[PDB]
RNA sequence: GGACAUGGGUUAGUCGAUCCUAAGAGAUAGGGAAGCUCCGUAUGAAAGGCACGAUUUUUCGUGCCUAUCGAGGG
RNA sequence: CAGAAUCAUCGAAUCUUUGAACGCACGCGCCUUUGGGUUCUACCAAAGGCAUGCCUGUUUGAGUGUCAUU
């Protein structure tokens, strides 16, 4: 045979860059993140770098070829060239004027379904409940942004209409278990099917946009995520008996009724107790987490109508508000802090009312996620690979925070 | 099909919403918890 | 820059005409309506576009259903396009203003449409580009439009632009009608 | 069993070079579309508008001092869908006694004689309707803008609104919802605090970006609870 | 017997070919020719790929460079 | 010599290297998928592909060709 060539073989056959995976699959850069978005892709770095790049230096990005040449039969690759037809015979219905192909065009815009997608990226429910979290942190952050030029309005409505039936999935398991406050906003963390599920809810405000998040690959990642929830919550109702999707009354909704439209035609730590909702506190949040462990929830009829209670009924175990005046106290319905049920969450222990009541210090909150000289310098010099720097890096950012937290113990004693 | 069936069944099209269940790489690493 | 061989054909094309002494016939058609009436002239022309073939076939099925249930109307008004049809629409007298693709490709088509025109006293404009009496009529390409009878609604506003299009191409130019094109 | 995740292979030095670039070269290009032409036709609209308009406030004044006077909602809830250059002496300065000196803008007003006939008045211009309390809720949660020292400050802080609100008893956002869906003695004050929103039409679909003035089909008047829909896609 | 009859025998990463071109042959672009065919191979040929990029209107933008057979070469 | 047939009939198949002969030449490649190994980023195998002229359609385009868009 003949004398073999360099980078014949190897690491620098398998090993291809995004130009040459771009030439390859005949995809501009737009197109190739989106087929990498929703199908699982991402850039592998070559163990030897120059090997990979046929002696060149500078820095690229690396794929695999199998990966590569799995993207070229992607039957979805298609519904891209289809659109790219579509938008040319609009834009040509347009010019010449016809008002009504250009409306039954629209009609009929090409469209692409994720099923195959989530198959064969997650093939067990198992696979989806791991590698779910990160989704219910993206629907549940985009319920409570404007509706811009990037994100149509029926994107959002999406996101609301998924976000609600996975609430109202959680609170008729009752697989809620933890609920972690920051300012973040209210980490929330259940369990379904033995695995973990845990996500962040943003607090509903009037936030701004910074104009620098590129909104076309966020815009992806919903059309991503937005399919696999209807099909993750589908499995999910018919294993509970819930006809998927829950019926939903548009009257309803447009009070402000949050998970009331809907209706599903420690778990018992808030069985006993009635809650009720005054007019300045995270109604969102407090309606999904009481009702979770059977607390009967009523709120003010200013957040939203559906509440069954009244304010007058004394039936109410807890009338929790956050406002530092009640000018109408009631009796029966020992007011506290919002604090004290996150907290009784975490325990899973009725916490003390007194000390989170109405104008009383708050209690700090709790993650409930979370011979010598000889024997070290011989190691130092006389072992080749160096693995001693572990202790360098890994015991130091420990040691010196356990020194600086065991010293905060002492010295807020001190203050005291 | 006259007028009003095409109609009527062009209501019932654009509608697909979580019919059928699908279930019959490494991990992305998750992010570190609330710290 | 070696350009393709086709570039320097659509090229030296363009140039050889503007070079050659073009006879009177072919030389109108290079003085063409302004481009003021020229949108004046698409205004009215596209009220009276003709129905697409998706139009016709929605307004048919009606009175289908109708029929099959259980059970005239008034002339549809639209603008006259084809070459025979309008041709033949101009010595029947029955148009009232023609519309004449200024590039139609083999130049025999229209040429003898000016006189023709003149000769039966039909008042004719010479507009730029047929891609745009294509789009009137829902085609690519038309080689010729002609309005042959408009409602009494807009009966006063076709009256408007006929006087235009005399006073803007048949009084201007004229004389320079009969002069030979080209030798530039 | 550890996939160790790198720095992102992105040279963020020639990103924000091309993003400087991209800004350089959008400033020059606003600076060099400049001084267009105007038609002898637009001259005539104008005119005919403004007789238009001017002959409409005649009739609307004289002999037309009567007002239906929308029942059932003590706030309504008025946007301004266009104007018209060189607007008429009457209605510029009105809308600007409305807040709404610009277009797109967003002012909640407490129904009564007064105010409905000034929106009467400026009627044309304005697409208002009868808010819903979920739609109020969305817009002050979604697109409330406070005026902090005369500002354009974001509603982003409930410590803001109590700092420049406190004596009139609000204290949060939720307070500021409750008191102008009930309109309280303070709702004035609150009034005068809010930044009117910008409803900006939106644009997604490859249709809209494409056709021409393109504003959702917003009439001008009366539009019930139509209102609450069209907020509801705007927001 | 080199005759016929009946069997057996040539083993390669390192020896040669397969790898290359020379003079020329020579398909193509073209053009002749009633025609088999002829001329032509640098020729008035749109004749080969490289890199960059949070993704760019979620419709590709920006920048660079200019056949083939044929045995002494390995 | 040691449901048959050195049978008939023929609607199902098989049909090696070639040959108009068609991946390129008279051995060398490229492309997509699949597999193997008491060897798995290497090697190998297998199956299916890649001639030119033309026609209809399709998609991607070129043009200081024609023209339009307050």
């Amino acid at each position: 045979a003949r004398v073999k060539q360099k980078g014949k073989a190897g690491a620098a056959r398998i090993y291809i860059t995004r130009n040459q995976a771009l030439k390859k699959l005949q995809l501009t850069l737009a197109d190739f993140r989106r087929i990498c978005i929703l199908k699982g892709v991402y850039p592998r770095e070559p163990k030897n770098k120059k090997k990979a790049n046929k002696g060149s230096t500078a820095p690229v990005t690396f794929y695999y070829t199998k990966d590569i040449q799995y993207l070229l039969h992607e039957p979805i690759v298609q519904k891209f060239r289809e659109y790219k037809v579509f938008a040319r015979k609009l834009s040509k219905a347009l010019g010449k004027g016809e008002l009504e192909t250009a409306k039954r065009l629209e009609a009929r815009k090409p469209t692409y379904s994720l099923d195959h997608i989530i198959k064969e990226r997650y093939p067990t429910f198992h696979d989806a409940l791991k590698d779910i979290d990160d989704a219910l942190s993206m629907l549940f952050l985009f319920s409570t942004m404007p509706v811009t030029d990037k994100i149509g309005a029926a994107t959002v409505a999406n996101c609301e209409r998924l976000c609600a039936e996975f609430q109202h999935y959680v609170i008729r398991s009752n697989s809620l278990r933890k609920a972690f406050l920051s300012i973040k906003g209210i980490y929330y963390q259940a369990e379904i099917f033995g695995e973990q599920i845990t996500w962040i809810v943003p607090y509903k405000f009037a936030q701004s946009v910074p104009t620098d998040v590129d909104f076309r690959i966020m815009h992806t990642f919903l059309e991503f995520y937005q399919a696999l929830m209807g099909f993750v919550n589908f499995k999910l109702y018919n294993t509970l008996g819930l006809r998927y999707p829950p019926k939903i009354d548009v009257a309803k909704s447009e009070s402000a009724a949050g998970l009331a439209a809907y209706e599903l035609e420690n778990t018992s730590l808030f069985s006993n107790f009635t809650f009720f909702l005054s007019r300045e506190v995270p109604r969102f949040s407090l309606e999904f987490v009481i009702r979770a462990f059977g607390g009967k929830v009523g709120w003010d009829p200013i957040l939203g109508s559906g509440s069954p209670f009244s304010e007058s009924d004394p039936v109410i175990t807890h009338h929790i508000c956050d406002r530092p005046h009640i000018s109408q106290k009631y009796e029966g319905r020992i007011y506290i802090q919002p604090q004290w049920v996150y907290d009784s969450i975490n325990k899973g222990i009725l916490e003390r009312t007194d000390l989170y009541a109405c104008g009383a210090t708050l209690p700090p909150h709790l993650s409930p996620f979370v011979e010598e000289k000889e024997a070290k310098e011989l190691s130092k010099m006389m072992m080749s690979n160096k693995q001693r720097k572990l202790y360098s890096k890994l015991k130091n950012e420990n040691s010196k925070n356990e020194n600086y937290n065991n010293a905060l113990r002492n010295r807020k004693r001190d203050i005291e | 099909l006259t007028s009003e069936q095409r109609a009527e069944r062009e209501r019932e099209s654009q509608s697909n919403y979580a019919d059928h269940d699908l279930w019959a790489a490494p991990a992305p690493k998750l992010p570190p918890p609330s710290h | 820059v070696k350009w393709p061989e086709y570039i320097r054909l659509q090229r030296r094309r363009k140039i050889l005409n503007l070079r050659l002494k073009v006879p009177p016939a072919i030389a109108q058609f290079q003085k063409t309506l302004d481009k003021n009436t020229a949108t004046q002239v698409f205004k009215l022309l596209n009220k009276y576009r003709p129905e697409t073939a998706a139009e016709k076939k929605q307004r048919l099925v009606a009175e289908a259903e109708a029929v099959a249930n259980g059970k005239v109307s008034k002339k549809p008004y639209n603008v006259k396009y084809g070459l025979n049809h309008v041709v033949a629409l101009i010595e029947a007298k029955k148009a009232k203003l023609v519309l004449i693709a200024s590039d139609v490709d083999p130049i025999e088509l229209v040429v003898f449409l000016p006189a023709l025109c003149k000769k039966m006293g039909v008042p004719y404009a010479i507009v730029k580009n047929k891609a745009r009496l294509g789009t009137v009529i829902h085609q690519k390409t038309a080689a010729v439009l002609a309005v042959t009878e408009v409602r009494e609604e807009d009966k006063n506003e076709l009256a408007s632009i006929v006087s235009a299009v005399d006073a803007n191409f048949s009084a201007k130019y004229d004389e320079s009608r009969r002069k030979w094109g080209g030798g530039i | 069993p550890e996939v160790l995740l790198k720095k992102r292979k992105v040279n963020e030095r020639t990103r924000k070079e091309r993003v400087e670039q991209a800004i350089a070269k959008k400033e020059a290009q606003k600076k060099n579309r400049k001084e267009t032409f105007k038609r002898a036709e637009t001259f005539i609209n104008n005119y005919r508008q403004r007789e238009r308009e001017r002959i409409r406030l005649n009739r609307s004044a004289k002999n037309k001092g009567d007002i239906f006077v929308p029942d059932e909602t003590k706030l309504l809830f008025v946007i301004r869908i266009a104007g018209v250059k060189n607007m008429p002496p009457k209605i510029r300065k009105v809308l600007r006694l409305l807040r709404l000196s610009r277009i797109n803008n967003a002012v909640f007003v407490r129904n009564n004689k007064a105010v409905a006939q000034m929106l009467r008045i400026v009627e044309p211009y304005v697409m208002y309707g009868i808010p819903n309390l979920h739609s109020v809720r969305e817009l002050i949660y979604k697109r409330g803008f406070g005026k902090i020292n005369g500002q354009r400050i974001a509603l982003s802080d409930n410590a803001l609104i109590e700092e420049a609100l406190g004596k009139y008893d609000v204290i949060s956002i939720e307070d500021i919802i409750h008191e102008i869906y009930n309109v309280g003695s303070h709702f004035k004050e609150v009034t005068k605090f809010l930044w009117p929103f910008t409803l900006t039409p939106v644009k997604h679909s490859l249709m809209e970006k494409k056709v021409k003035h393109f504003n959702e089909g917003r009439k001008a008047g009366y539009c019930g609870e139509e209102i609450n829909e069209l907020i509801k896609k705007q927001v």
